[PDB]
């Protein structure tokens, strides 16, 4: 919808004023790591076959009662539709990363999930345990400290990149609370 | 074949696959000093370290007692 | 769910007419298998506890191969988990041969099955070695009559023609 | 080389004079050997129009059982009048205006390319066969419940957000102050109210979906209007994202409704 | 509002997938133009209160029939509010140079402009005069660089091609 | 073909509009990326027979069980088909570098490859183990640039996270 | 649909061969002139509303019978439908210029357009002069020879696209008449 | 080419790469004192099978309660899994000498070893006592001050690399401390 290029134009529509050399310097630094942002989504799309897979096993090996008789993901009609519930939130977060803001995420998908989840009976309590399994593996692939797959990048600092992806997943728990 | 042994307990630490996997490296130095040698070559092959039951028997029997629990 | 009754009761409503006399002829055909199919349900319900072992051991003889690392059988877990896995498919043939259709299988067993096996890397060709071993095992003189041998053996062939 | 020469075949089209000939002999000589492939590609796209209308009913009949979506009858013989109204109007829509002829064609070759999400084999079929693209839309837009009969409101305001757009959507029906023949109730002495008596049955029981059937249809309609009308109109997407019945009642075709 | 990289992700969920490898090739190209275009935004930024009154009375130098009554341009505070109507068209044409695309243009400069200029009888030919009055004097090596000089006018004539 | 040129004209065609300059930024990103992408494809056209032989030897090293009867490698004529099945991928990986997008891959090789591999009992676990050996032992300063070793290796793991 | 990069591999797919340095150099010169190619389609989109409004009266200035009663171009609607007809077949040739291949107009605009014009009685002797008029204006913009408009371009020759733009215009009238 | 060397280990499937006579000069220009470094890592991997035998046996020789029934060096498959693990540190800290940095040692080997060993019943104070033998064993091989066997080197000093590997074994020790 609107990007980080437009995020200062969000404010500038209600200024009765413009954006010039007062706010370009906050956008000038976005170009200086514009190679870095395009280099730090190339890790996220590189393991799309291990982002939604180990997430849903991360809650089975902690709370295994969800596949018990009396479960929400009991049969294959439910849990194959759980891996589609957990993949499209990896989809609308990677659109938000190239935009620099959650304007794609917070209106296309997460605009009121507490009338599609409490209307179904989905367990919200271990949905957020299914969130931080992917967040802890998102910051672990931003850095090259993943114990399985190393990635060849140009050297430099990406703590501003690693802190930003944690600050995308935080409002997911807010959208279900 | 291996077996299983798998009390999912370190399951989520080392997983089923990355378990006892390690690098392995070989060194052939050049033959004489300060001359270029085409025969000098160096492996860096990743290889799974095996269980090695054979020298496990001769080390337990040479030190303590039966080991048959 | 799919059965003799619920299938033919749908077209009465979905075309907006009464119960006909042709659908009344259809439940009459369910009586001719009611004392002919349900003997296999009480057969295996007192028989699974020894055939969950010999048909669970049947696939690993074919695939000793899955067992080692990087694959489906990586650890015990799939099997202690793996034996629980195969005790859901013919747990449903006790549910399928008691109803009269494939209802407990086409909505609980195959729906979404190929999608949780590609992502979680479970080889579907070992289930073809798991319960079709019981198809090559079945004795019509000793175990149960040839009416189970035409109906219990049919519902298995529904599944191999679904997980492939 | 084959023979002493290679002349063209007399079975090739456009081989005779057609200069100062009679009307009977002019038309016989322009359609010399073209009649076969015109009738080959006439039963081709009609079979395509028969094939995709089957492949979307498989969702309507999952694993061999009929859902509440079929429901062509409610009272004794309540499909016989629905039989006539669906097939008599199909002739009424085949005697339309010559402006709406290619308006139907070029717009069916617009929305289907959008809905066929980047599959080069599929857009090559939609350009040659206009009957396939007329059947691709109404099959998929009824498979995913998006048009008019299943996107019921849940708030109190959305009944006027429906009512604001549709009577403004019926600018497409009335050209001026006259009506059109494309929007006709029926033509029998009861067929006017016989269209109404089914029209309340189909809206009522379709409001009795499951919790999964409404929560999966309330997002499929949103992205439907988000790539058919509001390609960049973020204000129209500001109502299309949270209010899906707005994003569904507006129809992508010039349906003359 | 459609810019360079909010468009290619509006089509990336339109198929229901992730970003591709060519999806990142698009985002490299505005980085090739996020220096040559942001100088053109700065030239409008520190000169806008000089060009509102420069091209403002330019159109009043064209049309003498507005200067007599019978129009909405009789008294002074209309012409003061006319110079307000200049300032909105420079507020959002400055915005598009920041984001790269024709995003802010199509929303509140292009769409809906027909009703409140034709039922309100304020002619669009009177607007395109002062739009071109900014366009017919781009001093390319003086005010900006050579590449800002060609794309600043390319946003100027967008309201030319739309409104007139 | 899903290339960056097609994705920006298909959204341009759907809006009924002209080519706006917002898409022209994405075309500028091509000619910057095209030099660091074509020599990944030019080096692949001169090395394809030596890389496709060296790939399949790790397919049978990670899974040596396929030489058993009933598997997909019991006789010589389908081990010859295995090298042809994997050469067709690494030709479509060459084809998509020249286009720049993922166009030829997800349409020719990928779309329809799931429901024929489980049909003919072919695992994808050995398919992804063929290219992951190819994608790993390739030193980014030794064969090509530091950019083509990023972009081309971003195409090989596109297969792995679409097959798994 | 099928752009220039897709065209060079679709005639090489039937080869069952790779695409090496025999024809990539012809494509490497296509991306060399790509900066001049974006410096060509800019000259068409910038002057759209003049040149569509141009020929609709430039057609009738040669043939005044089209405004006569009983004319095809006689009323307000049949002209208002003609002007919105007018830039469709020029926005599609701009697509072919920006994508380097003529495979977007001949499947979405020349896909049976002589079929529909016979169904309405639209004349074709006027419809090919109405695009040849709008053709010379397209080579007098990519080569800066317009007499009332000048685009500041660098020093170089533009006969590379002068015949190529007209190549996307003579295929138009040939397959609609 | 150390980043390409790091991708042989971290990529979670076994590959192979080797270095000929041309690119051995690429390694000597890259790594500082590499003729001292490649002599050092050769003098650990050539005698590692003796090095694991004295490391577990000195743990028995100062703590003989491990081979008691109920002990953790009882039931010889359990005793073999010490001998598997005892070279896995020496496979990886030789690789830490080769890359010059212990980042790949940390996430692939040390990460999670503390919680694994208390899950299985490993006495951790003997586990530091095993690795401290191997810390003392490597510096007698790098400095060639081993009592039993000696190796052949060109003369000079290697005490910087002896301190460099001593900064790698306490990373193994403090991870399981
Ligand atoms: C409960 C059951 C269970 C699993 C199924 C696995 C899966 C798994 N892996 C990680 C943790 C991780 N997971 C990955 C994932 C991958 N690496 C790749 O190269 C692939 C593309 C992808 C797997 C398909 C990475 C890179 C890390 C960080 C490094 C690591 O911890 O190994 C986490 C994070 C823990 C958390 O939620 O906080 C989980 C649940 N581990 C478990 O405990
Ligand atoms: C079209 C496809 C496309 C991509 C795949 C990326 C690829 C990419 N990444 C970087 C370049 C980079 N990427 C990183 C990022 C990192 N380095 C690390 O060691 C960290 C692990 C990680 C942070 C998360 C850094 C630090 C640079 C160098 C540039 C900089 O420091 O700003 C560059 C710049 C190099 C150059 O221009 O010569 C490019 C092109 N960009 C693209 O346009
Ligand atoms: C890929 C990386 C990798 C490693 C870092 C090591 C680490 C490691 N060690 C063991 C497993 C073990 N490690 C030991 C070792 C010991 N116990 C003691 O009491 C002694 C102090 C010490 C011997 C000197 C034993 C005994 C087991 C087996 C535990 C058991 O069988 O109960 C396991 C088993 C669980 C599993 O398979 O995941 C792993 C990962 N092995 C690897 O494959
Ligand atoms: C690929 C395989 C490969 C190797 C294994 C090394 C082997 C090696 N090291 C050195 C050469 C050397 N090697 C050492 C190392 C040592 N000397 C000591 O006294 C310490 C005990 C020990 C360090 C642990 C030193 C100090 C030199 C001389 C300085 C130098 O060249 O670095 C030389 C040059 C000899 C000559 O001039 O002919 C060679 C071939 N180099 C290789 O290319
Ligand atoms: C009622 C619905 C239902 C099913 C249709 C089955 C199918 C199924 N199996 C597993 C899960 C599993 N299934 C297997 C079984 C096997 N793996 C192989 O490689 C062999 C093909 C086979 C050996 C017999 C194993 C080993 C796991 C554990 C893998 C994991 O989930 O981590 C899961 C994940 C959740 C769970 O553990 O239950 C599901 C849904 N189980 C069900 O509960
Ligand atoms: C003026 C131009 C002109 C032509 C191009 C030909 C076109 C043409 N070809 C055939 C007829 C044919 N043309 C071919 C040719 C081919 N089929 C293939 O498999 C290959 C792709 C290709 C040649 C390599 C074949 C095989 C027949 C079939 C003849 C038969 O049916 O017996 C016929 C019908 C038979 C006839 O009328 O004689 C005609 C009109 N004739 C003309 O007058
Ligand atoms: C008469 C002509 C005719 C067609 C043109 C196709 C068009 C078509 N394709 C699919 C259905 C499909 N079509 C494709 C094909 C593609 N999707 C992709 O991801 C690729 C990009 C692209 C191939 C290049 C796939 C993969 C499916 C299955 C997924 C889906 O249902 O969308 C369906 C719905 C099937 C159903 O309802 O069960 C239809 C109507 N089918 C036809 O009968
Ligand atoms: C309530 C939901 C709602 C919609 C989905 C659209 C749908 C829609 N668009 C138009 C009509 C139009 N719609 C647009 C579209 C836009 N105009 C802009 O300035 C934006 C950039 C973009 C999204 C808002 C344009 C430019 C026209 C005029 C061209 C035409 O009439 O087709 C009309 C008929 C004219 C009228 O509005 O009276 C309708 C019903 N309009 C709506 O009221
Ligand atoms: C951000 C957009 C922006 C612009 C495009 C300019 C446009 C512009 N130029 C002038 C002002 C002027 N403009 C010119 C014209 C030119 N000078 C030359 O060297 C060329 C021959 C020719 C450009 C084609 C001259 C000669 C003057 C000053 C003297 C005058 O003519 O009044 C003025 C009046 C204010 C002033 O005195 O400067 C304005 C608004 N200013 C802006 O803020
Ligand atoms: C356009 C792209 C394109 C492809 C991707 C392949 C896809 C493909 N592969 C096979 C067919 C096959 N593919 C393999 C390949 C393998 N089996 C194994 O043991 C390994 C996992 C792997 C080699 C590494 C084998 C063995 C067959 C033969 C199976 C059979 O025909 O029964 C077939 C059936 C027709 C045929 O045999 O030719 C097709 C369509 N073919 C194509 O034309
Ligand atoms: C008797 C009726 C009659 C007319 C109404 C005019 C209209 C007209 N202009 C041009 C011809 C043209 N028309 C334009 C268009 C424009 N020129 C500009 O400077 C603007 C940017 C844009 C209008 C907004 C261009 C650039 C040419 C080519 C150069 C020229 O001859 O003027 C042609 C083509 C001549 C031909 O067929 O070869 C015609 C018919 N001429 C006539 O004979
Ligand atoms: C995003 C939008 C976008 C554009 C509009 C173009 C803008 C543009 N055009 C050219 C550059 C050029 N443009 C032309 C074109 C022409 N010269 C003539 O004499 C003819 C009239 C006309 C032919 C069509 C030529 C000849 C060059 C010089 C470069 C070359 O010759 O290859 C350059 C390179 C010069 C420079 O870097 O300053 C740029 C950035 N590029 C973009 O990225
Ligand atoms: C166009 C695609 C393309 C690739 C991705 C690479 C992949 C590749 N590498 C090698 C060939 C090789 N690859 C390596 C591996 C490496 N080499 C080193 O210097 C490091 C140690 C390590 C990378 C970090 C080695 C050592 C050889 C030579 C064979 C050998 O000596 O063992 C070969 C066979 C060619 C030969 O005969 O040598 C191929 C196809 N080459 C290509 O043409
Ligand atoms: C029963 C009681 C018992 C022990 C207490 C230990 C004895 C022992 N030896 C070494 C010490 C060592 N162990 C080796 C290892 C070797 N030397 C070689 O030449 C071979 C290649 C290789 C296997 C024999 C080396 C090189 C040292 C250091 C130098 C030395 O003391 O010999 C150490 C570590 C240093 C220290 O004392 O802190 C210990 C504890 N082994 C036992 O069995």
């Amino acid at each position: 919808m609107l990007d980080a290029f437009s995020r200062v134009v969000v404010n500038s529509d209600a200024k009765a004023a413009y954006v010039g050399g007062s706010d370009l310097q906050a956008l000038k630094s976005f170009i200086a790591d514009g190679n870095k942002r395009l280099d730090a989504v190339n890790s996220i799309v590189s393991n799309a076959s291990c982002m939604v897979s180990d997430a849903v096993s991360g809650m089975i090996c902690e709370n295994p009662g969800l596949i018990s008789p009396g479960g929400n993901c009991y049969t294959n009609r439910r849990m194959a539709a759980c891996l589609r519930d957990g993949e499209i939130i990896l989809r609308y977060v990677s659109y938000a990363l190239l935009a620099g803001d959650a304007s794609v995420l917070e209106d296309r998908c997460l605009n009121g999930l507490k009338e599609t989840y409490i209307a179904l009976g989905v367990p919200t309590n271990s949905s957020i345990r299914a969130v931080s399994i992917m967040k802890a593996q998102a910051v672990a692939f931003i850095t090259n400290t993943a114990t399985e797959r190393k990635m060849s990048f140009a050297a430099g600092d990406c703590t501003s990149l690693a802190s930003e992806v944690a600050s995308y997943f935080d409002r997911v728990g807010a959208a279900i609370s | 074949e291996p077996e299983t042994l798998d009390d999912a307990a370190y399951q989520r630490y080392f997983p089923a696959r990355i378990r006892n996997k390690a690098p392995a490296m070989e060194f052939r130095r050049p033959s004489f000093a300060n001359t270029e040698d085409p025969s000098a070559y160096f492996m860096l092959q990743k290889e799974t370290v095996p269980l090695r039951m054979a020298l496990a028997e001769k080390l337990l029997t040479k030190l303590g007692r039966k080991g048959d629990g | 769910m799919k059965s003799v009754i619920t299938t033919v009761v749908s077209a009465a409503d979905a075309a907006g007419r009464f119960p006909s006399n042709s659908d009344l002829e259809s439940i009459q055909g369910n009586i001719q298998r009611s004392a002919a199919r349900l003997e296999a349900a009480e057969k295996l319900a007192g028989n699974h506890e020894a055939v969950v072992k010999e048909a669970g051991d049947a696939c690993f003889a074919k695939y000793a191969y899955l067992k080692n690392p990087g694959e489906a059988g990586e650890n015990q877990e799939k099997i202690n988990k793996c034996y629980r896995d195969v005790d859901h498919y013919m747990r449903l043939v006790n549910y399928c041969l008691v109803v009269g259709g494939t209802g407990p299988l086409d909505e609980w067993g195959i729906a979404g099955a190929r999608e949780v096996y590609r992502t979680l890397n479970l080889p579907t060709s070992a289930y073809v070695a798991s319960i079709a071993y019981t198809r090559d095992r079945l004795c019509v003189p000793r175990d149960m009559s040839a009416q189970a041998g035409v109906e219990f053996s049919a519902y298995l062939d529904y599944l191999i023609n679904a997980l492939s | 080389l084959t023979g002493y020469d290679s002349k063209s075949s007399p079975n090739f089209p456009n081989r005779a004079a057609t200069r100062e000939r009679r009307t009977v002999s002019f038309n016989a000589r322009v359609a010399r050997n073209k009649s076969q492939a015109k009738k080959i590609l006439e039963k081709a796209d009609e079979f395509f129009a028969r094939s995709v209308t089957m492949q979307y009913k498989a969702f309507a009949c999952p694993n061999g059982v009929y859902d509440i979506q079929c429901t062509e009858g409610t009272v004794k013989g309540a499909a016989y009048e629905k039989r006539a109204m669906a097939v008599s109007a199909a002739f009424r829509a085949k005697q339309a205006s010559p402006a709406a002829k290619a308006r139907a064609l070029f717009e069916n070759r617009r929305h289907a390319i959008i809905a066929s999400h980047e599959c080069q084999h599929e857009e090559d079929l939609f350009v040659r066969f206009p009957k396939l693209s007329a059947a691709y839309m109404m099959g998929k837009t009824e498979a995913m419940r998006t048009c008019s009969r299943y996107v019921v409101p849940d708030s109190l305001e959305e009944e006027y957000m429906a009512a604001s757009v549709d009577r403004q959507m019926k600018e497409r029906a009335c050209p001026g102050g006259v009506y059109a023949s494309s929007c006709v109730e029926g033509n029998a002495k009861g067929q006017a109210e016989q269209a109404r008596v089914a029209a309340l049955a189909t809206a009522f029981r379709s409001a009795q979906k499951s919790a999964s059937k409404t929560t999966a249809e309330r997002y499929s309609s949103a992205a439907y209007g988000r790539d058919h009308f509001a390609h960049g109109c973020s204000y129209e997407e500001s109502v299309f994202n949270t209010y899906p019945a707005t994003a569904a009642a507006m129809r992508s075709k010039s349906y003359n409704y």
